């Protein structure tokens, strides 16, 4: 019962512009990874057992009390040199890497903020008085925040129950939120208003992730299914299915090959986007799998944590065992990678947000 | 490769439409001491009165004078040596009684043991696992712990493997080959410290 | 089969006042030596109490001829330190570490001094290596700690303490270490959750319970008291809290009465003999300062949190009980 | 539609677990009824969890109990209705909020323990 619904024609050219921006982005990625993956093997081999073995050297350090209340959130900013903690509080602030530094605390938000995310381009070519970061809160609310303000600007007010992530597409032009109307929206930051309504899941949505050459949009909700929207044309295109509880992390990997999953039934699950096949399954912690994160441009590790009290890095592909980040006091909320892949960040429960760093 | 198929696909099928696609679902009060007494009290006045009635009209003479499904939970541990036969009975026994499937796969070092069923059975079985058994170096682990929509063995099932090829393989036939991974490489890391 | 009669006999002797009779009974065991290298540590200890440092220093000489464990190369360091240049002290204390690396009081003690001369980094360098290396040292995790905080840097101490509650875990002394620290800071509240954490997972600690006594509001600690009381009765600490909270009321009268119980109960604690000490010349006539004094000096204590933070700094080691009595009562 | 509010809310199976629990804890002594009585065993450390009513009418009378749980760390969950709460108390009027204590020894541990992990795992 495929049922369609005409829509407005910004949508059409907003789709127009995701594909024309896309398009050459994943040939640029082809041909990159087919120049990279032709080079001698012993020279493959010997950096790759460099990484690893500085993944299995990490000390946490900078434990720092990020608030009162538990911490729900942390994203690093571009150039990873600043740290975005959300809090159960109504307070969201922003902290200077790796000193821990408080700057410019924004206030606006009234329940329990879920996620925090920077503009792809915030401190690179956006000046700090503009759009920079975007927000949610339990109830339905959506903050934009400048660097310069600590009071938001323009809101959106199209949700009423809870929202529970947000992320910037990687143009940045578009931004995507998920909502408990077994919903999720596309937000157009040039025409200024939402452009897509998609309804796809059974219950309520919770995780978004959207590819890096920006054609497709994954999507995990409360039913324990996952989507796998074509941004271009909507019609999704995987149903994946396997887990069997609730799916709360959802993220790419740098090569558009891989997606990870995790859920409340302890897994995490490795899936092929080339195959249409779920690849692995980890057993990777002993609680609900909070946040699954692909490593950065190169994508060579795999990152979860979970409401037990440590987090994990694992090798990819291969998926084995190689380092276990404990100290935490009690569940981590949320976890990060610095861009340039040299820093952890890690929110818990706890109230304290600790960085893992190779020593 | 040159094109992922969605790119392949689109390059046109375009245009302003929203998608909704194939739905598909996922896969008592105690009474109080009074309201006790009330309810007996009415029920056996109730059945004197019947009786009595029942009497009052001939049916009898006048009394004479007094003269898994769902989803299923799985645990998996691993123990250093299992050669001993009255410990691997316990296992067995216990698995079966509590209606516990899977399979315990010995090896050099690695004994790793897979159960699954219900959450009561899952806790007691941990608690056989890892108080009630005396294992004295040779100690017992929680490998892991979660769930899974379906059972992935039939019974419970000693099998033999002195190879670590061999005991993957018979790990993927039925496909639950991560368990071994898992179980393996914490025994490296281990047997590195 | 075993020198306990031996101790025995000297602990006697020495309780007799006899001094020519310990001392040359400690010289012929030693000469002979049949038992272990406790002779040699008597005679360093008679030595000291002997005419004067010289015949201590004659003692350690014998014994490094005698040649104890490792733990002779620590006494010599400790006596090159008292009085001398870095130099001696730390060259004692590197051949002990090539010697040997647990025990970690050779890296506690080698830190320390490092501390003590120019910089720090050092000593932090020498702490990181005695805790990869014992690994399980309480006190090599407290230093560590303190010698992070004392820079700055307070978020590389909480992670330090972190790291120190994983490993061990759950022992009182890296909680009060950690409740502690951050009590020091701003946050009171942060030290309230870390204090009922500490409490969930070691409820029968007497350190904790009289750290959370005082924890607390005013009107909020009579309570908190009963429940310490109940918990873990006749720990000397809980006693010796129970007593501080009557003397800080003005009922002096229930707060003699707890502090005669708490020196009765444990009378090898530092802590309560000094309060007890402070409060009797705050309040009663001098005889019981003379009585109090003599009390403590029948049984010398130890094990203080902060009576061996002056027993341990090198300035006062080699001073004796009354005056460390006087140096701890006057730092409160 | 309950509110948004009482956020950890129980779903019908958990909320028959925790009314048998209650009903269990009323039984051995180990219940304290109200919230007054729910701030006082969270004073004392002495409580294993909380169990609140979601339909309090202002139902800011009792949204410093989720604080004061997350200062002392115990776990805590809402019910939909204060009527079936005071029932398995063992009281005939409404209550909106409970409290399960701690006695040694006792033979619900294994069942507390149960139900803390399972509320653990609803704060998402």
């Amino acid at each position: 019962q495929t049922w369609y619904h005409e829509g407005p024609n910004s949508l059409k050219v907003a789709r127009l512009w995701i594909a024309n921006y896309s398009l050459p982005r994943a040939m640029k990625r082809l041909e990159e990874a087919r120049l990279h993956k032709e080079i001698p093997e012993t020279t493959r081999t010997s950096q790759m057992q460099e990484l690893h073995k500085s993944l299995r050297s990490l000390n946490n350090f900078c434990s720092q009390i990020g608030d009162d209340r538990p911490i729900s959130y942390c994203h690093f900013s571009p150039n990873s040199k600043m740290l975005a903690t959300a809090c159960w509080s109504g307070l969201c602030k922003l902290w200077s890497v790796p000193d821990c530094n408080l700057l410019h605390t924004l206030r606006g938000h009234n329940t329990n903020v879920g996620a925090i995310v920077f503009h792809p381009k915030s401190t690179v070519s956006l000046d700090p008085k503009d759009v920079n970061l975007a927000s949610c809160a339990a109830d339905g609310s959506v903050k934009l925040w400048s660097l310069d303000s600590d009071e938001p600007v323009a809101d959106i007010e199209g949700h009423t129950v809870r929202v529970a992530r947000v992320m910037w597409h990687p143009s940045g032009r578009f931004l995507g939120t998920t909502c408990y109307d077994r919903s999720w929206r596309l937000w157009d930051l040039e025409a200024q208003e939402e452009i897509l309504h998609q309804e796809g899941h059974s219950m309520g949505v919770y995780d978004i992730a959207f590819h890096q050459d920006g054609s497709l949009a994954g999507t995990g909700g409360l039913d324990a299914f996952g989507r796998v929207w074509d941004l271009r044309t909507g019609r999704c295109i995987m149903f994946l299915e396997g887990h069997l509880k609730e799916i709360y992390g959802i993220n790419f990997s740098p090569n558009g090959y891989h997606i990870a999953t995790g859920s409340g039934d302890n897994t995490c699950k490795v899936w092929d986007l080339r195959q249409r096949r779920c690849v692995y399954t980890i057993p990777a912690h002993q609680n609900l799998v909070t946040g699954v994160k692909f490593e950065p441009i190169h994508g060579n590790f795999l990152l979860t944590g979970a409401y037990d009290n440590t987090a994990k890095i694992w090798t990819h592909p291969g998926w084995s065992p190689l380092k276990t980040l404990a100290g935490h006091e009690g569940k981590v909320m949320g976890l990060d990678i610095s861009s340039d892949g040299q820093l952890i960040a890690t929110c818990s429960y706890d109230r304290t947000f600790k960085l893992w760093m190779a020593e | 490769p040159e094109i992922e198929w969605w790119d392949s696909y689109i390059i046109f099928g375009i245009t302003n439409l929203v998608e909704h696609p194939a739905q598909l679902n996922p896969p008592g009060v105690y009474l109080t001491k009074k309201e006790q007494k009330k309810l007996r009290r009415q029920t056996r006045r109730e059945a004197q009165k019947e009786l009595q009635e029942k009497v009052r009209l001939g049916l009898m003479p006048p009394p004479e004078p007094k003269v898994i499904s769902q989803g299923v939970h799985i645990s998996v541990y691993r123990v250093r040596n299992l050669s001993n036969p009255a410990k691997k009975f316990k296992i067995e026994a216990n698995a079966g009684q509590l209606y516990l499937t899977g399979v315990v796969v010995l090896h050099k070092d690695v004994n790793v043991v897979v159960v699954e069923g219900g959450p009561k059975a899952q806790k007691k079985f941990k608690r056989l696992m890892l108080h009630r058994i005396k294992w004295d170096t040779n100690k017992c682990v929680l490998v892991w712990e979660g769930t899974a929509k379906d059972r992935s063995f039939g019974e419970m099932k000693f099998k033999q493997c002195p190879t670590e090829n061999m005991a993957r393989e018979h790990f993927k036939k039925h496909g639950a080959e991560h368990y071994w991974d898992l179980a393996l490489s914490e025994s490296v890391l281990e047997s590195t410290d | 089969k075993a020198e306990v009669l031996w101790l025995m006999g000297a602990k006697s002797k020495w309780l007799a006042g006899d001094v020519p009779a310990a001392r040359s009974i400690l010289a012929l065991a030693f000469q002979a030596n049949p038992n272990s290298e406790e002779i040699w540590l008597a005679a360093v200890k008679l030595e000291s109490e002997n005419d004067e440092y010289e015949r201590a220093r004659r003692l350690l000489a014998k014994a490094r001829s005698s040649a104890p464990t490792a733990r002779v190369f620590m006494k010599s360091v400790k006596l090159e330190w008292v009085q001398d240049n870095i130099r001696a002290a730390q060259d004692l204390c590197e051949e002990a570490l090539r010697h040997y690396e647990d025990f970690p009081k050779l890296w506690m003690m080698k830190g320390q001094i490092e501390e003590q001369k120019e910089m720090m980094e050092k000593a932090r360098e020498a702490y990181n290596q005695g805790l990869k290396k014992c690994p399980h040292s309480t006190p090599l995790w407290l230093l560590l700690s303190r010698l992070e905080e004392k820079i700055g840097q307070l978020t590389r101490a909480r992670a330090i303490l972190e790291k120190s509650r994983l490993k061990n875990p759950k022992n009182p002394g890296l909680w009060l270490e950690s409740v502690r620290l951050e009590y020091r800071a701003g946050l009171k509240n942060i030290a309230n959750t870390l204090m009922a954490k500490a409490l969930q997972e070691c409820p029968n600690s007497g350190i904790l319970w009289s750290e959370a006594i005082f924890l607390e509001a005013r009107p909020q600690r009579r309570t908190k008291s009963v429940d310490a009381l109940k918990k873990c009765e006749h720990d000397p600490h809980v006693l010796l809290a129970v007593a501080k909270l009557f003397w800080s009321q003005r009922k002096i009268t229930k707060a003699r009465e707890w502090f005669h119980r708490t020196v009765k109960i444990d009378s090898d604690l530092g802590d309560a003999w000094a309060f007890f000490y402070k409060f009797e010349l705050q309040h009663g006539t001098e005889e019981q300062q003379e009585e109090v004094r003599k009390r403590c000096e029948s049984a010398e204590p130890r094990h203080g949190e902060l009576w061996c933070a002056v027993s341990k700094d090198i300035a006062n080691w080699q001073k004796k009980i009354g005056d460390i009595l006087r140096l701890v009562a006057g730092r409160i | 539609d309950v509110n948004p509010k009482a956020y950890p809310l129980a779903d019908a199976h958990l909320t028959k677990k925790l009314l048998d629990l209650v009903q269990q804890s009323c039984n051995y002594k180990q219940l304290r009824k109200g919230a007054n009585e729910a701030t006082k065993t969270l004073n004392r450390g002495i409580s294993e969890f909380i169990v609140m009513a979601a339909d309090a009418e202002p139902l800011e009378i009792i949204l410093h109990l989720p604080l004061l749980c997350e200062d002392k760390n115990v776990p805590y969950v809402f019910v939909r209705s204060k009527q079936a709460l005071g029932r398995a108390c063992g009281v005939s009027r409404p209550v909106i909020a409970c409290s399960v204590t701690i006695k040694e020894g006792s033979q619900l541990k294994q069942q507390i323990q149960s139900i803390q992990q399972s509320i653990e795992r609803l704060l998402v």
